[PDB]
């Protein structure tokens, strides 16, 4: 036990759990999931007196399924997850998931060519989660062709700008509740070009942040036992927060 | 990243 000293004490024994996940998605233009996984980690910040033996339980009777695991070299073999945490802040585990993942957003691209002069683009996004949860830091990136002379854009929500030097329309929305949908409409004006090879369209890209594990993971409990000191599990104050953030999250179109 | 909630 060279990761936790002997005489630690706090009146007000408190712990904070961070469940951090990025969800990666590659999706066809028709909505077929081409590829998807979640990698996550649990960070624990604990202020607990003595030498507490903790037990971390989650909804993974496998109720979600974990493909892989790494633990802080403080957790013990079996069965459940057992340990005496370092004081303060540390990483409890890294994990990976691929099954029955929740895709917070569904991106629906629509692209009509109009003569050789113009591209009409409509993109719809749908919040796929409880209506009482709020997503934020939503960003949709629509690539535009090299020979783009300019862009018109309308959107009833958020704000959108063409950035030429980046060749993308960037759409920003502050927050969006689950079970909603939003449109963006763009008209892309084209310069004459080499009629040979077409536009090899990069996928439409997305960023967002949601207050839940897209893997579906829930902390069932964290239990503290310190056989010696007056305090017990019920004296401990416990908090959790879930942040699911987009990793690579693209929809071909 | 967000505001904490009671575990239970
Ligand atoms: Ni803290």
């Amino acid at each position: 036990i060279g990761w936790r000293r002997e005489g630690i004490k706090y009146r007000r024994n408190e712990l904070f759990l961070d469940v951090l996940e990025s969800v990666n998605l590659l999706m066809s233009p028709q909505g077929q999931v081409l590829s998807a996984h979640v990698s996550g980690r649990v960070v624990m910040k604990s202020y607990l007196s003595g030498m507490p033996e903790c037990k971390f339980g989650m909804n993974d009777k496998i109720s979600i399924a974990i493909d892989d695991c790494t633990f802080h070299q403080c957790v013990r073999l079996s069965r459940s997850i057992s340990f005496i945490p370092p004081d303060g802040e540390f990483e409890l585990m890294r994990y990976r998931t691929t099954k029955d993942i929740i895709l917070p957003f569904r991106v629906i691209p629509l692209v009509r060519e109009v003569g050789r002069t113009k591209l009409e683009v409509k993109v719809v996004i749908k919040s796929n989660f409880k209506p009482s949860l709020l997503a934020q830091k939503i960003e949709v990136r629509i690539p535009t062709p090299l020979n783009t002379s300019g862009v018109q854009v309308i959107c009833m929500k958020g704000k959108a700008k063409y950035k030429a030097s980046e060749n993308a329309i960037v759409w920003k929305i502050k927050r969006m509740a689950g079970m909603k949908e939003s449109q963006i409409s763009a008209e892309i004006e084209l310069l004459p070009t080499n009629d040979k090879k077409k536009w090899a369209r990069p996928p439409i890209s997305m960023n967002f942040e949601v207050p839940f594990a897209p893997s579906g993971l829930k902390v069932r409990y964290l239990k503290v036992f310190e056989p010696k000191l007056n305090y017990s599990d019920h004296d401990v104050i416990k908090w959790v927060r879930y942040i699911g953030r987009s990793g690579i999250y693209e929809t071909r179109c | 990243s967000w505001v904490y909630s009671p575990l239970h």
